């Protein structure tokens, strides 16, 4: 009789029907991704459209049960996930237009090219033409052209669309009783109605801003050390007190300084810890890799992979007759089916990646006994955080010694340790001010704190102050540079990349703590530690059925994000950087620019 | 040999009884479950009984746990219930090789909703629409009106907990 009992019944019907349709879509999507044919792609679209239509219909029926009259929270959660209105609450005219913008912006980024001035027939797309230049060119002017011509040709197209995109999204969020579309985005961390686990939407701002303050020292000393090393590669163009030219950072945006290792490697003449040679010399294959990965998770008390995995997963390239999609994926088809799609090759990067993707299966398996709507990470950051720590332990020479890929006569000198630690920081801590600043911009744009006639100004004002990066060419409001990045033009939240990183190292400290690890946090291997496995398992089993605060607290013992584990991981590099910067300015000035002279 | 080797079994909600009365069964070792609740298997073959009934059906791997006295859930409350004083044996084995096809075998069904729980050894095959709301259904599906039976989808790639299992339940009169 009660609405909660009715909702209980509706979800009971959903969960059984949804599990089947999803498994149908999963099977078809699998066939395409393993054998790209016109037949299998037509099945993938039909199965998807069926699953989608079902999902839309259920969402409309789900709203007929008001969650204002439901007390069971694991039911109120499931209903909340179904009756997400989205752009349904907007007028049918505006909704039609908003989708036209979204599909237009996506296709400008993906199907937009710029031809070089020297040869008007050889035109280049962002992928692979422009990204190859930004990731391999050492010429200041070649880099400058690609960086500028992308932001001027493609970016200016996206400017009038992103202005319309901001207005319509904000109407969609105010109609959904949010304050702005950025507040809507911060809902993915909200928790309400649980004593001591509530997490407001505005809280995510305070935490990110205060937790970033404690990264500022390490970043400055990294940034100082990179601007130093970059002055050797690009001599005349960089000032030892000014920001870094945006087109010199290894990719199109400076999101990752990963590509700068070749120029910034501290001790270049020492080799990298690469057991790729040692594996091939023992005639390893993809089978042996995933066995060792399976063996790793069993060592902490997690189950070994189901026989379905070993029989159905794609673990090699299936010849040259049929083409797959080797982008490493970990499938959770449902109905107890778990698979990893990977064209594995005998290297170290794949050995690591295997441990990463199997960790995704481990998470997928542990909450498979949850209701269908609650089979997911505790929040957007949890899933990749789990997959990453499985590569941390597996990479250490401690672990490589355990399995026989490294001789017990190994020299772990402080130099290769810092070489590796620097490589890490370029990717991990390099992207942290980038990711923060990009989202903070959008957060003030959606809130109206940045007028349209100051978008590009306030953009570079913050790129200077926060990231320490400066434009090589001045940009008025005809430009739209943030829209030149995938995640912005394609309407995706970006703060997930900041939290995912901090979470990752929170897990790794708490696990290495339970694993009685002695030395620094960066040499830890949680293998053979059942106390760590259990401590991790008590979070994986939860899925998204409980607040992310509690799920985090099941691993680390605290109910909130923290950064000091990240700093602790990099603290040996922090000191080395502090010492090499005695003959260089630490920090930057927001006034020097290459164009003003 | 024709209640165990039958090339198709009955749906759990419409379970089939067939009177077996007319050790080598238990020494097969190919049975995944052989849980008796009256006397040990090696014994009953030399014990006094008048009536032996075999109730046979197919269910999910995870649901085999429910074919036992005192159990609760969808299969126990709504499909096939065993009494607390059950005297007999429960046999189950994996049937994925037979009851799951590449396209997906949707033939086997089960009862998902019912107004009340089945009494021991009761059977219900009614297809009358379940009414979850105050307003009556009058024999049409819709909002708060669900067709009570639902279909098992068995694929050869399904997980073990989702694979089909053939179940045979032996019931003994146990004269005294
Ligand atoms: C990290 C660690 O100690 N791993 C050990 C490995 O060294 C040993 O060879 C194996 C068998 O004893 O058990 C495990
Ligand atoms: C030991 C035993 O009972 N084996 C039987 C076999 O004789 C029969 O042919 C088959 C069904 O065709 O089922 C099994
Ligand atoms: C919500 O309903 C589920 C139904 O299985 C039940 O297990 C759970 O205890 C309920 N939560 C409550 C009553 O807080
Ligand atoms: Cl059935
Ligand atoms: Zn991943």
């Amino acid at each position: 009789s009660t609405i909660e009992e009715q909702a209980k019944t509706f979800l009971d019907k959903f969960n059984h029907e949804a599990e089947d349709l999803f498994y149908q879509s999963s099977l078809a999507s699998w066939n395409y991704n393993t054998n790209i044919t016109e037949e299998n792609v037509q099945n993938m679209n039909n199965a998807g459209d069926k699953w989608s239509a079902f999902l839309k219909e259920q969402s409309t029926l789900a709203q007929m049960y008001p969650l204002q009259e439901i007390q069971n929270l694991t039911v109120k959660l499931q209903l909340q996930a179904l009756q997400q209105n989205g752009s349904s609450v907007l007028s049918e005219d505006k909704s039609k237009r908003l989708n036209t913008i979204l599909n237009t912006m996506s296709t400008i980024y993906s199907t937009g090219k710029v031809c070089n001035p020297d040869n008007p027939q050889e035109c280049l797309l962002l992928e692979p033409g422009l990204n190859e230049i930004m990731a391999n060119s050492l010429d200041y002017n070649e880099r400058l052209w690609a960086w500028e011509s992308w932001r001027s040709e493609v970016g200016k197209q996206l400017r009038p669309l992103y202005e319309e995109y901001v207005v319509l999204k904000n109407e969609m969020a105010r109609a959904n009783h949010y304050e702005d579309y950025g507040d809507y985005w911060r809902g993915d961390y909200e928790v309400n109605g649980v004593d001591g686990y509530d997490y407001s939407r505005g809280q995510l701002i305070e935490d990110v801003e205060h937790t970033f303050e404690e990264i500022k020292p390490l970043y400055e000393h990294l940034h100082a050390y990179v601007r130093a090393k970059l002055m050797n590669a690009y001599p005349s163009y960089i000032s030892p007190i000014g920001c870094l030219p945006a087109h010199l950072l290894g990719d199109m945006w400076g999101r990752f300084w990963t590509n700068l290792y070749s120029l910034t490697v501290p001790f270049g003449q020492k080799p990298n810890i690469d057991v790729t040679d040692a594996m091939v010399d023992q005639a390893w294959d993809a089978q042996r890799i995933f066995k060792e990965a399976e063996k790793f998770f069993v060592s902490v008390g997690l189950p070994n992979m189901t026989q379905g995995f070993w029989e159905n997963s794609m673990l090699t390239d299936p010849g040259n007759v049929q083409k797959a999609v080797c982008h490493p994926t970990a499938w959770d088809l449902g109905k107890g089916d778990f698979r990893i799609l990977m064209c594995t090759k005998v290297t170290m990067d794949d050995f690591l990646t295997a441990h990463h993707e199997m960790g995704h299966i481990q998470y997928d398996m542990a909450y498979a006994a949850q209701p269908f709507l609650l089979r997911n990470g505790a929040n957007e950051g949890f899933h990749e955080a789990v997959g990453e720590i499985m590569s941390l332990s597996a990479a250490t020479p401690k672990h490589l010694k355990s399995i026989g890929l490294l001789s017990p006569d190994f020299q772990e000198d402080n130099e290769t340790e810092i070489n590796f630690l620097l490589k890490q920081a370029l990717t991990i801590v390099g992207t942290l001010p980038f990711t923060y600043m990009l989202e903070k911009w959008r957060w003030m744009v959606f809130k109206g704190e940045i007028p349209k006639d100051q978008w590009m100004k306030k953009w570079w004002e913050m790129k200077r102050e926060i990231v320490g990066v400066v434009e090589p060419v001045p940009h008025d409001e005809t430009y739209c540079d943030p829209a030149s990045l995938f995640h912005v033009s394609n309407d995706y939240s970006f703060i997930r990349y900041y939290t995912r990183t901090l979470y990752q190292f929170q897990f790794q400290e708490a696990l290495c703590q339970a694993a009685k690890h002695e030395g620094p946090l960066h040499k830890c291997d949680i293998s053979n530690s059942t106390e760590a496995g259990q401590k991790l398992f008590n979070m994986l089993r939860l899925g998204k059925s409980e607040p992310w605060t509690l799920a985090l607290e099941n691993v680390v013992g605290a109910k909130n994000m923290n950064v000091r584990p990240l700093l602790n991981y990099f603290e040996p590099l922090f000191t080395w950087l502090k010492d090499q910067n005695k003959n260089s300015f630490v920090g930057w000035s927001t006034d020097w620019s290459p164009y003003a002279d | 040999g024709e209640v165990f080797n039958a090339t198709r079994f009955a749906s759990v909600y419409a379970w089939n009884r067939k009177r077996i009365s007319n050790s080598v069964l238990y020494n097969s070792a190919s049975f995944s479950t052989f849980k008796c609740y009256g006397v040990s298997p090696t014994k009953l073959n030399d014990l006094c009984f008048t009536n032996v009934y075999a109730d046979s059906f197919v269910i999910r791997g995870d649901e085999v746990r429910q074919i036992a006295p005192g159990q609760t859930g969808k299969i126990a409350d709504y499909n096939y219930k065993l009494p607390d004083d059950f005297t007999g044996c429960v046999i189950a084995w994996n049937s994925n090789n037979l009851d799951s096809k590449v396209g997906g075998n949707y033939n086997y069904l089960y009862r998902l909703f019912r107004k009340s729980n089945l009494k021991p050894f009761e059977r219900d095959i009614s297809t009358e629409i379940y009414q979850a709301g105050s307003t009556p259904c009058n024999g049409v599906e819709g909002f708060n009106c669900y067709f009570p039976l639902q279909s098992y989808g068995f694929y050869p790639t399904n997980g073990v907990g989702y694979q089909p299992y053939r179940v045979v339940v032996l019931s003994f009169e146990l004269l005294h």
